[PDB]
């Protein structure tokens, strides 16, 4: 987004 | 309440060297107070730190669908991000606001702290040097070290051990990013 | 080196949870749960960037749930108080009747839940002072910083006084005009 923050994602667990 | 507490904390962070030129990800998971899985990019895939998260980098790794991405991330994620901030982080600069003062009134003759007082600056990289009469001491320097505020300003008190005496001139002098030259200041005992 | 972090949490039995970025140890910003709204540390950032704050809520809700199985997985250990270590500041060298500011440094514990307050002559200050959400350490441990404008004067004592579970009682810091 080039001036927009982006976000990790995190992984869930099993 | 008595109830016992339980935590999770999740960090995600880009480290950058020299620019962007090398960048790193480290993908921590830390439960209560203990790092147990993380993705490192320079390993390539998650890695159990205790074996309390070994089921969770098995998992994890069997997905190399999201192994792909992660591996990506270094340049979707990290890189992305520095561009964006980078004119309000990277480049931030504020001048600090330099003072010298005796700590306190002594008598004539008395020893005293003269007090470098460098304040609201920003980044936190700085040298402080004190001189007697044109001529550097390294000696009898305590300082406060690096003190971040908080608010994106940092503050410290170098202080110079010496025994003032009339005629004596006192300078300290400050190098910081914002100045491309030297910031000085005298105090005249 | 520079470092950028996104740092989440959450914390049970407690709800709480925490959405921030992090850079070089200064907090760029954090997402308001309650609100659904990203806020920006520092006023500048937001004209220069955004971030959608629907994103953060969806990630402390895996948060959570990953919490859940974690603590179930470690037969329930729970996490042990660690307390704040505490330092009052100004942020400037003080000059009589002029405008200052005194920081309340509170430092090196967890879990995130404090309560703090600013005590002027022994009585609560509860307006013009400002703070900030937990920062990270890497000892992940917690950071926080609360503020009070004022001016100087050899009348006025001044305590931050703060309270955490790995505290046996309130814990005043002390300030006062030589």
């Amino acid at each position: 987004p080039v001036s927009k923050m982006r976000m990790a994602t995190p992984l869930l667990m099993q | 309440d008595t109830r016992p507490r339980f935590l999770w904390q999740l960090k995600f962070e880009c480290h950058f060297f020299n620019g962007t030129e090398r960048v790193r990800l480290l993908e921590r998971c830390i439960y209560n107070q203990e790092e147990s899985v993380r993705f490192d990019s320079d390993v390539g895939e998650y890695r159990a730190v205790t074996e309390l998260g070994r089921p969770d980098a098995e998992y994890w790794n069997s997905q190399k669908d999201l192994l792909e991405q992660r591996r990506a991330a270094v340049d979707t994620y990290c890189r992305h991000n520095y561009g964006v901030g980078e004119s309000f982080t990277v480049q931030r600069r504020v001048e600090p606001k330099v003072t010298v003062y005796p700590s306190k009134t002594q008598p004539l003759q008395h020893h005293n702290l003269l007090v470098c007082s460098v304040s609201g600056f920003y980044p936190g990289s700085i040298e402080v040097r004190w001189f007697r009469n044109g001529q550097e001491e390294k000696a009898g320097v305590v300082s406060t070290g690096l003190i971040q505020n908080g608010d994106w300003t940092f503050q410290t008190l170098v202080m110079l051990e010496t025994v003032p005496r009339s005629g004596e001139v006192y300078t300290c002098q400050v190098e910081h990013p914002s100045v491309t030259s030297p910031l000085t200041v005298e105090w005249r005992a | 080196e520079h470092v950028i972090i996104q740092a989440e949490f959450y914390l049970n039995p407690d709800q709480s949870g925490e959405f921030m970025f992090d850079f070089d140890g200064d907090e760029i910003f954090h997402v308001d749960m309650a609100k659904k709204e990203t806020v920006w540390r520092l006023e500048e950032f937001g004209r220069f960037a955004s971030c959608e704050a629907q994103g953060a809520l969806a990630n402390i809700a895996v948060d959570k749930a990953n919490l859940e199985i974690m603590t179930k997985r470690s037969n329930y250990t729970p996490i042990t108080n660690v307390p704040p270590e505490v330092t009052v500041l100004t942020n400037s060298p003080v000059e009589l009747r002029e405008p200052n500011v005194l920081i309340c440094f509170i430092d090196k514990f967890t879990p995130p839940v404090v309560n703090v307050t600013w005590l002027r002559n022994g009585k609560p200050v509860t307006t013009g002072v400002s703070e900030t959400v937990f920062l990270p350490r890497e000892d992940h441990l917690f950071r926080k910083f609360h503020y009070l404008p004022f001016l100087p004067s050899t009348e006025d004592v001044y305590d931050c006084r703060v309270e955490h579970w790995g505290l046996d009682e309130p814990l005043l810091k002390h300030w006062e005009f030589d």
